[PDB]
């Protein structure tokens, strides 16, 4: 709930843990998932969420599956790229991350097809922020000249990044 | 055909139906008012408190059929939340800051049928006439932006014919519209399916008390209207962005016409610079143009003092104020312009 | 009780204040985009100043052991002194430790005097150093513009903990917001080869950026927080305030005025004492704009004033009374040629506006608390 | 916008010598060199008496004297944003496109009272490359409301679409 | 009966409300983004004033919370405008010289300057039944909210930006729905060069408050309001068939008179 240098709050953490169950003797094609999710930090509970997920099987590589099982530091990477030379030091741009929640929340009424990869996609997925970030730009470059306009353009552009 | 369903207008900057699966410091919302949430507004509308909602009025409302149409979803939007900073906390006491993250519903509109009594209904839209209590969206810092006791009720049959009755009003006329609008809707056994289908889905807010706060589960269903079809695009009330009046102008006109007959006999028909006979009247304090003409602040001028003063204020600035006569000021400037005028003007035009 | 001052000084074209790509600093004020200096670069130019010198008291330096051998002498101390910097958590990457202490440059050879003997240990020794940074407020730039430090927890040496290390700013200083819109310029400059060769073609080709403009200045003392900050001393607080006041009017800041030197003087000084802080930033939500009749600095004041006027007579208050002085050099420009009623005092030297407000303040003289 | 084409091609109809009134005049105000008042006045108060509309008198002293100084064929199909994309895009670009970009949108920020050396920097630019047309109607008709930020929204994207192609 | 406050009130360049990253508070209306002050702050602010402590069962416990429920409701201030953050780059700087010119620290802090809309409402009747029938501390502790309401402001970042700003409008209501007047500001306000950002603002509550007296606001119930600027400094439609009942020029006059209509005290 602090949304540290390392750590991006954008909740709902159901895209971590469906790399390790999806390997070993936890498939059974058809069915729906579960997933008691409870959070606590040492002698301290955090939070606890659950979320169904609906499968009907489609056997996919392990590529795509752990690029979306480490979708949180894909977004603290969205989130701490600023337009200026300092080093790791810095915060980047705040403001993304305000809408960074809801646009996960949006894609993720689709976790099924997107961990089955037979209609959604992280490129698919982009389309979400594209939207959020069109609004954001008219308020970080508030100008009207080409520059500006230029600066928004590009601003739209930021997408996150599949990596591990 | 007496009503039978109330509606309720939930509109406001922020909302925020709480969801079930906070229990902690991590405050989340639901996607549509929950119905513990509108029957607490109901009982806070009638002025009833937390232990006397447990006994009798909860019981009673509980038995209506409620459904909520979506007329805009909104955005979820967080809020870093500290409580206690610089000051003790409740358990002995301890110096220490306790950090939260609420969740509310910006920018987001719903539409309530509450199906019931029709004499239930009536005293519930005389009580949300004037309600008792200050009537918040979910949350204390979140009044509602649009009057709740908005739409008149009436008798139907169905939900979705209820939900139909009301236009979709429509902001800005740029703005465009939502082209499905969900429906979240309880679902109706009839006695003869007795066995719900495996879409509806278990939401957790019927409720018994406020202050040991105690819920039960719904079974509740989701379907969708088309708008145009099924709901007719209202249109919007007369209004406009402000902008400041740019007055009018208009001198064919009569009373104008009569207003300088005033002023050129009361300045005797002569200039005031130069005395010589009058042609015009300069019009000083433009303000109150065309239809609220004051005869005090024109000023009667000759031709060229009327030309020399119209080329002062065609130079420089020029506001709603005008250059005045009769000011021991700007004198040296209009005689110059009295010289340059008839030293250098050719009629040959 | 509460002094606050309200200055309008226009500037030659000039870059006293930049940001990290050279472009002069600029901000959104009533949806117009105006010209800014920020209130650290007004401050530090106040507090190095020349007229300030008596009152700098006070070092925020990176390298503590480079002062402590500078004060010791010959004796070698430095890897030692560095090693109890280190122990109190403070870390140290060659030789200038990986934060910024506040502390009054009186308190140096007391930790002189704790590094030099050997009669003590290490660990309790850093625990005494700790006794000094954390009582070593007793400087007048302290006093104003405050001081917090927060030491490291993954290197102390657990036998160090700290007392209260916090200073409250006893003086507010605000952004200089322009009273007009901004108009930003770029300057072509070259630079040319002494030596000729075969071209035409100089050293250097780049561009500058400078712009010029009508700045509004707000700051506020509280003297109470003032008096405490130095332990009652209310000699050397007004001492403090009258040499703010004089280096605040009589400086600007160094930056690039050996290419443009833009030393401008205020052109209206308002120092009001009130109970409760007000700035009239209001005043030109709406931009100045230029009339023949008039020039910038004129029509700035007399927005000013009709402002202050509109202030006063909406937010009048029987049990507060307020008074203000109103400073002009032999009195140029007077608080518009309207009221004449804003101003309690008309002063137009700047010695006797700094005399006046000291005897307002305690009745003292000038010449009397300058030492 | 009638009445802008009216006070277009009276301009364009005059002759030699009241252009060289106007061309003594830049830069000035309208309250001295009487003969230029008294042919402002002739262009331009006829215009309000028939035509409801009218352009402002602050931008219609502008477009006069910018076309006395910058002769230039009115001509449907020639705004200026996109005459200077297609004069940015023939350029070099590391060095004189940022410099000219930066001098074409600095107009972009000022009002009509101050717009007339950088809108002259620019006309200078265009004749430099032998320009024959200008749309002065147009340029009128954007002047006219330079308050409202879908005008400058339009004038940047057609700049930016004219040098992209 | 329900007593409501509308405020408009421009800021200088500053950051008033922070988050855990250090930016702005801000929230989503209208379609864009706007700047925001979240409604504990505004609460803490009003609460903890020295100087409204020191002018007034106890009537703070009555006012504000701790089934003791509080009849104050402030909400969260919403912007008029779209938001425009910003960013000021520091450079610390070190008194001794050294081997070059380094700074000591480098960094980059937030800001941005707003017009906010604010809302606050109190509920007369759970006042008085939270004072056991008492009505002229009721109205005491009415005009004291109202006094540090007007005269406060939150100290974020205050040593350094400074950002003492004072309201240009005030609107005091009495009616018994609740409802505010954000839907007014839907469309952003844009500037234009012949009014400001304040004067936008207010034109356009008063657009709006007609809209709404011409259509739900019938003549089932009068509804009485004041109107409060320094020095008539801004009129809230003018003429307009009195769309404010009264046009104030000084806080205690407005104080007076909302005070002299709920009890008739002095
Ligand atoms: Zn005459």
């Amino acid at each position: 709930l602090m949304s540290n240098d390392r750590y991006t709050f954008a909740d709902r953490d159901w895209y971590s843990p469906l790399f390790s169950y999806l390997h070993a003797e936890g498939n059974s094609r058809q069915g729906k998932l579960w997933l008691v999710g409870f959070a606590s930090d040492k002698a301290k509970s955090i939070d606890i969420w659950d979320k169904i997920i609906e499968l009907e099987g489609t056997d996919t590589n392990d590529e795509l599956l752990a690029q979306l099982a480490n979708r949180a530091t894909a977004l603290n990477a969205m989130r701490k790229k600023p337009l200026r030379g300092d080093f790791k030091k810095s915060v980047g741009t705040p403001q993304i991350a305000d809408i960074i929640p809801h646009a996960e929340n949006r894609i993720a009424i689709n976790a099924g097809k997107m961990t089955e990869n037979r209609g959604y996609s992280w490129q698919d997925a982009d389309t979400e922020y594209g939207e959020l970030l069109t609004k954001v730009a008219y308020s970080l470059e508030p100008a009207q000249t080409v520059d500006a306009r230029l600066k928004r353009g590009n601003f739209i552009s930021r997408k996150p990044w599949p990596i591990i | 055909a007496p009503p039978n369903t109330l509606f309720l207008r939930l509109e406001g900057a922020l909302q925020s139906w709480g969801s079930n699966e906070a229990k902690f410091a991590l405050r989340r919302t639901a996607d549509a008012p929950t119905k513990s949430g509108v029957l607490g507004l109901l009982c806070a509308a009638m002025g009833i408190g937390r232990a006397e909602a447990a006994d009798s009025w909860l019981p009673k409302l509980a038995n209506l059929r409620m459904g909520v149409r979506i007329d805009r979803p909104g955005i979820r939007w967080w809020d870093f939340h500290t409580v206690g900073a610089g000051q003790r906390m409740r358990m002995k006491t301890r110096a220490e800051t306790l950090l939260s993250r609420r969740e509310y519903l910006a920018d987001a509109s719903f539409l309530v049928a509450l199906q019931g009594e029709p004499e239930l209904v009536a005293k519930l839209s005389a009580a949300l006439a004037k309600p008792v209590w200050a009537i918040y969206l979910g949350r204390k810092s979140c009044p509602p932006s649009r009057p709740v006791c908005e739409h008149p009720p009436g008798f139907y049959n169905t939900l979705e014919e209820a939900l139909s009755a009301v236009p979709l009003q429509k902001r800005w006329h740029n703005e465009p519209l939502p082209q499905i609008l969900p429906c979240v809707m309880d679902w109706i056994p009839g006695y003869d399916g007795e066995h719900a289908p495996d879409d509806a889905e278990i939401h957790y807010d019927l409720p018994v008390s406020f202050q040991p706060p105690r819920h039960l589960p719904r079974f509740v269903i989701r379907r969708e209207l088309v708008v145009g079809e099924d709901v007719q695009v209202s249109r919007e009330t007369g209004t406009s962005v402000w902008r400041p009046k740019g007055t009018r102008a208009d001198y064919n006109n009569s009373e104008y016409k009569k207003v300088r007959a005033e002023r050129l006999v009361m300045d005797h028909a002569a200039c005031m610079v130069c005395k010589a006979p009058a042609t015009t009247v300069q019009h000083v304090n433009y303000r109150r143009a065309g239809g609220k003409e004051i005869p005090e602040d024109l000023r009667a001028l000759c031709r060229l003092c009327h030309d020399a003063c119209t080329m002062l204020e065609y130079g420089s600035g020029m506001t709603t104020n005008r250059i005045d006569p009769c000011d021991p000021i700007w004198r040296e400037r209009i005689l110059a312009k009295r010289k340059e005028i008839v030293e250098f003007r050719s009629r040959g035009q | 009780m509460l002094i606050e001052i309200h200055m309008i000084q226009n500037h030659s074209p000039a870059n006293l204040n930049r940001d990290d790509l050279g472009a002069p600093k600029t901000c959104y004020f009533g949806g117009v985009l105006r010209s800014r200096i920020s209130s650290q670069c007004i401050k530090r130019s106040i507090r190095t100043s020349n007229d300030f010198k008596a009152l700098l008291g006070g070092v925020r330096t990176r390298r503590l052991a480079d002062l402590i051998q500078q004060e010791a002498g010959e004796t070698e101390c430095w890897k030692k002194a560095q090693e109890i910097l280190n122990k109190c958590g403070f870390k140290n990457k060659d030789d200038n430790t990986k934060m910024l202490v506040f502390m009054s440059k009186d308190k140096i050879k007391d930790l002189a005097r704790i590094v030099l003997d050997n009669s003590l240990g290490l660990t309790e020794a850093a625990q005494q150093v700790a006794n000094v940074i954390a009582q070593a407020t007793l400087a007048p730039d302290i006093a104003l513009c405050g001081r917090m430090l927060e030491p490291n927890d993954k290197d102390k040496d657990k036998k160090v903990k700290w007392s209260n290390t916090t200073v409250e700013a006893a003086l507010q200083v605000a952004h200089a917001i322009s009273t007009h819109i901004a108009r930003p310029e770029i300057d072509y400059f070259v630079a040319a080869d002494d030596v000729p060769g075969e071209d035409a073609g100089a050293g250097h080709i780049g561009e500058s950026m400078f712009a010029s403009a009508c700045f509004y200045k707000y700051f506020s003392i509280d003297w109470e927080q003032l008096v405490k900050n130095l332990k009652g001393d209310t000699n050397l607080a007004a001492h403090t305030v009258g040499a703010f006041l004089l280096a605040a009017a009589k400086t600007n800041p160094s930056g690039k005025q050996n290419s443009f030197a833009a030393h401008n003087y205020p052109d209206g000084i308002l120092v009001e004492f009130k109970n409760s802080p007000i700035s009239y930033a209001n005043a030109f939500v709406r931009p100045v704009s230029v009339v023949k009749e008039s020039d910038l600095v004129e029509q700035s004041i007399g927005q000013l004033s009709n402002y202050v006027n509109d202030i006063r007579l909406g937010y009048y208050d029987e049990q507060s009374p307020v008074i203000g002085f109103w400073f002009s050099p032999n009195n140029r420009y007077p608080l518009g040629y309207k009221h004449s009623k804003l101003a309690s005092r008309n002063i137009g030297n700047l010695n006797e506006l700094v005399g006046a407000v000291l005897d307002y303040i305690g009745g003292f003289k000038w010449e009397e608390v300058q030492k | 916008n009638r009445g802008t084409v009216d006070f277009i091609a009276s301009l364009e109809n005059l002759k030699e010598g009241d252009l060289g009134i106007l061309r003594k005049l830049r830069g000035a105000r309208l309250d001295e060199k009487l003969p230029g008042f008294d042919l402002f006045s002739a262009l331009w108060w006829p215009l309000r008496q028939k035509n409801q509309r009218a352009p402002k008198r602050e931008v219609a002293w502008l477009i006069a004297k910018l076309f006395a100084e910058f002769r230039f064929e009115q001509r449907e199909g020639a705004t200026l944003p996109i005459l200077m994309g297609g004069i940015c895009r023939k350029l070099e670009p590391k060095k004189e496109l940022p410099r000219v970009l930066a001098r074409f949108d600095q107009l972009a920020s000022l009002d009509i009272m101050q717009m007339e050396e950088p809108l002259s920097v620019i006309m200078g630019i265009l004749r430099k490359h032998q320009q024959v047309c200008l749309d002065w109607v147009g340029l009128t008709d954007v002047l006219s409301f330079w308050e409202q930020e879908p005008v400058k929204r339009e004038w940047s994207d057609s700049f930016i679409k004219a040098y992209k192609i």
